[PDB]
């Protein structure tokens, strides 16, 4: 029995459980429970977290756990998913924060009104329990120290005996505001995954996933579901496993993911889908002020693809072209005509066909991603406000012409959007918080009054005749040149490394292997 | 009725309880008397870990009996 | 009217205008000027200074200002941007230096010839004005005292009577070069933001921003542009602001840990508010082209090519007053500390061979350190698969000796190439007992053996287990710092991680397609 | 014509100027005579702040008009 | 480079550092995040107490390694 | 701890000091960068004249405070 080490980022419980559950998923022992509500929720959260989890099935999920088989890769792709799914089983955070606040003041009444610092306070009980871990997780400058000041103020009214019950009743009478605000902060704490966890805080989830968690070998003889054994020595969680399965289903690929814990939980950097380093497409930017020969983005990308195809033809392979026809069958049976392309003067007919294909492919991808990004995530729309298409849409509010050029922004000249846009009470807009008005608007224009935002899912069909989808159809049309942003999705689909030089990037050569 | 809870500190907790109360209820009552949150609580009776949702009558916890409280670790 | 204090690093004018301008942008009263060329220049300079300002626009400018609400945060974000944009509006520099020099001679010619020190001279005029502040700010030892010497030397020919008009004329005749050199030294002053500033030194920019700087309540009711009210007591600028001050400032605490100097240099990226995403289009990049050992073209080594890329990033960054890449380099190798001017001087068409040798040596040391750190890290026991070890570039180089392929054991490219001890050890291996696809069954325990010694068990290697002091692995590793080691893209990967740059590697025949982009 | 600029120390300068000149030009002349950099110069005529780009004729400055020169403070 | 530091309750804090940082530097970052004066911070890597003036790479503390923080006199 | 000292022209320079430093140490630094010997340096914070002997922490010189230099 070997101890597999989980990253100590504060979510070591979620990391360890991610690893053990990973061996169980590949190991096949959970193929019975796989269609149950719990593992359907697991799948749904996995697809909710990874926009490139393209076929929504467990076939794909087991693929992912097999490809990204580094234990850190596993944590990076599954621990945020388990975290998200765990949130769906918390029940009474109101009572929890009440208990945490009463613990704080109960054990630190004099400490607080004496002006002590947070690190000087008593945060542990007589049995070693953590007295207020969620409160403790909040940032010191932003929240904790101000809270100690506010408690110092309202404690001037505390005219009772110092007991836990008296403190609870006191905080119910005099800190309803404070409790509400603390609830907002803790529920939206972006570093929540780092606050340290006990096993039972996950119990709900684990029961929905049919797994018991064994803490330091203290097993429940009465419990007889499949287990995940966890060692906890110095306030850290590791997972025990048998040597045999250790070597077959963990660390059977190289480490592939270069991304921080926070980046993983936040969704900033998407993970690429498993592939079965790549070929490269190399472009160089030009400006509108100073174009080269004025090529649009789709033309340049298509030329790159054709070069990759012809190269692979010399070595007697059609890999890339095959990948193209799987994306667009309209191109199958064009291999020879493409191979015969004089890239000095390339045939305009064929090239316009290829560009059209590319535009439709990039539409399919952008719409899939936008739909993933409008999915309700408990009030958080940061992934949505980072979307290139939402950025192009919101560029119309403060209408700088450079962001509304018709050749690059699909929404540039949509009259209905410009209407709704110009008819917004801008005084109701909080500066730097235009998103607060823009993301509901967007959602409306994408799904209509027919579907409440909080009900949007990966499956919620966007409303037809929507001005959003109407505007994005402009990328299919040929007066749309496109930008590197669209070429990013094209680079996703064709599995190539897209390298874009600037107008003035220098190239130094060296001799290499 | 009334039950007792002994932990490794040597301190003993006195709980007023009815046999239909659940283990979750008992944990909550401990969290009212002491400060310890139920997610860090393990309650033992007769060498058996008591699960939430089942009642005290389900384990024959009767008047003036005693349970062991043991800290569940966090990490 | 409430008064907001601005930090006193010496750019208190730029800090104060930063705060007041932030109130005016957040209030909405400047939305009409969004399209004007002044504010487009402002958004451009802001983008040039902050790489994570992705949607380069008014909305995200407002987002940053509402996010970095604390006034010190604002100064760190915006005072360097305003300082940079102001330089785009300086018309009379030549006249300015010439006049400062005539002031320095005309009020201290006697003092200049009597060997008076710089602190002894008269720098203040009869109206309280500062006579030569731009000169005043330069370094004493490197510039000001030698200036006094060069002036005393030139002043031998001054045989006219000591009048200001005279001194000016004489100076345009006999100090033409002196003035030129001083103009270069002033426009390159690394601490020019800390000399004093009057309101009118910003006029060209304020005018372009449709804003009037009102100093100490001295208003011009005829002027109807939006006004930033400044207050100067004891040679320091603060901002008045009206309902507004509480609405748009100091609502959140200070989020940035940055010195003024680090901000103006742009040493660490300000991270964008969480609502926005990174473009990474403009992340600094090194673009290389492989040539083969058969046909090497001009036959440069990997370190030469990479160093050239870095230098280019350095100069391009100096264009908008950022020393980011260079200060990172000095962070990695203190011996680079004093070559900023020498790097900006490098002609990329015929680069100075000795300085380039210095930079290459630096790169070899940096990649040596990073590579062996990665070695130790990758040798910590995880799995019996050794999934991180068998993928480690240097372990693969070690294993290339087993397959005997001369292309993978070139002394130029593989640091373990002719390791006599290693090759002895591998001569003692029953290769029949080694089945294909399982060479690492023997190579991994051999490697670890040579690295840490026979005594220690591979399952017990932590981050604290030190390599054998005699380890032939480390001594083969030491060739990375040798001239004859050309390096490969493998070695350049670690450098890409160290300088936080994106490495792009063209193949010798890779084509590049141009296209128009925003 | 010949005009004067007065100082809050009562000191007066005499300046040979022509009505077509600019306030920027008058500031340059004040610099040539006294040494005040125009960046630290403010000119007031008949209680009005004088703009760099306008002309003495624009404000009706006549022969032997008195202007006032105040120090723009540095900081 | 990201380093983690863990408290007695298991709460963990993310620090951004470089291999060349001294232990005094890391303790100053911890002061910035949690308010502990460095004289009351005690950092331990793997059983080994960390000494001020020595560098992060002197203990071979690499990316995403975890230090243990404890309060002192 | 970065402190600034400001002349009567508004020109400021930056000094890296500790609260335990006394005004003698500072005056020596100013002498190193600007040449003025401590005899002719007179430093003022918050309208108080500052005397060589007591320390920055006693006059309450904080993180980025600014002092006045006059002769």
């Amino acid at each position: 029995a070997k101890t597999i080490k989980a990253t100590g980022d504060g979510a070591c419980l979620f990391n360890a459980v991610s690893i053990g559950l990973s061996v169980e998923i590949l190991s096949g022992r959970l193929d019975s429970q796989l269609d149950t509500p719990g593992y359907q929720a697991l799948l749904d959260e996995f697809a909710k977290h990874h926009p490139q989890f393209n076929p929504k099935s467990w076939k794909t999920l087991k693929e992912w756990l097999a490809y990204y088989n580094d234990t850190r890769d596993i944590e990076l792709i599954l621990a945020p998913v388990l975290f998200n799914l765990n949130q769906k089983y918390q029940d009474h955070l109101d009572e929890e924060i009440l208990n945490e606040l009463t613990n704080l003041v109960w054990k630190n009444k004099a400490n607080i009104e004496n002006g002590q610092a947070w690190f000087q306070l008593q945060n542990t009980g007589d049995l070693g329990e953590a007295l207020f871990p969620k409160l403790e997780n909040l940032d010191l400058k932003k929240d904790r120290a101000p809270l100690l000041d506010k408690l110092r103020e309202i404690l001037k009214d505390y005219k009772l005996e110092l007991t836990r019950e008296n403190v609870k009743q006191f905080l119910t009478e005099k800190a309803k505001e404070l409790l509400s605000a603390l609830k907002k902060k803790i529920s939206s704490d972006p570093h929540a995954f780092q606050r340290g966890y006990s096993c039972d805080e996950l119990k709900g989830m684990t029961d929905a996933l049919a797994i018991s968690l064994v803490e330091n070998r203290e097993e429940d003889i009465t419990d007889n579901r499949i287990k995940i054994r966890l060692e906890n020595q110095e306030e850290h969680w590791n997972v025990l496993c048998n040597e045999e399965d250790s070597e077959r289903f963990l660390d059977s690929t190289p480490s592939r993911l270069k991304m921080t814990s926070l980046e993983a939980y936040r969704g900033d950097k998407q993970v690429s889908a498993p592939t079965s380093e790549e070929p490269g497409v190399f472009l160089r930017e030009r400006t509108i002020d100073n174009p080269g020969l004025g090529n649009c983005a789709f033309y340049a990308f298509a030329i790159g693809l054709v070069n990759i195809i012809q190269e692979e033809a010399k070595y007697n392979r059609r890999t890339m072209f095959d990948r193209w026809v799987g994306l667009d069958r309209s191109i199958s049976g064009q291999y020879d005509e493409i191979l015969k392309l004089n890239l000095e003067d390339p045939d305009k007919e064929l090239l316009d066909r290829l560009q059209s294909s590319l535009r439709i492919v990039t539409y399919q991808y952008q719409i899939r991603e936008l739909r993933n990004v409008c999915v309700f995530r408990n009030g958080n729309y940061n992934r949505l406000t980072g979307n290139s298409n939402f950025v192009n849409f919101a560029a119309l509010y403060y209408g700088d012409p450079l962001d509304t050029d018709s050749r690059f922004n699909p929404f540039a000249d949509s009259v209905p959007i410009l209407i709704k846009m110009a008819n917004i009470d801008r005084d109701s807009v909080h500066p730097g918080h235009e998103n607060d008005v823009l993301v509901p608007l967007f959602l409306d224009l994408l799904y209509g009054d027919t579907t409440n935002p909080a009900d949007i899912t990966l499956e919620t069909e966007p409303k037809s005749d929507s001005p959003i989808i109407t505007a994005m159809n402009n990328i299919t049309q040929d007066f749309f040149w496109g930008t590197h942003l669209d070429l990013n999705y094209l680079a996703e689909a064709f599995e190539v490394n897209l390298h874009v030089l600037r107008n003035n990037s220098p190239i130094q050569e060296f001799v290499d292997i | 009725m009334q039950i007792f809870v002994k932990t490794l500190t040597g301190k003993t907790i006195t709980l007023e309880v009815e046999p239909s109360d659940t283990i979750e209820n008992v944990k909550a009552k401990i969290q009212d008397k002491e400060g310890i949150p139920p997610d860090q609580q393990r309650l033992i009776f007769a060498g058996k870990q008591l699960e939430d949702g089942r009642t005290l009558s389900d384990y024959n916890i009767q008047k003036e009996s005693t349970l062991h409280l043991v800290l569940r670790l966090r990490g």
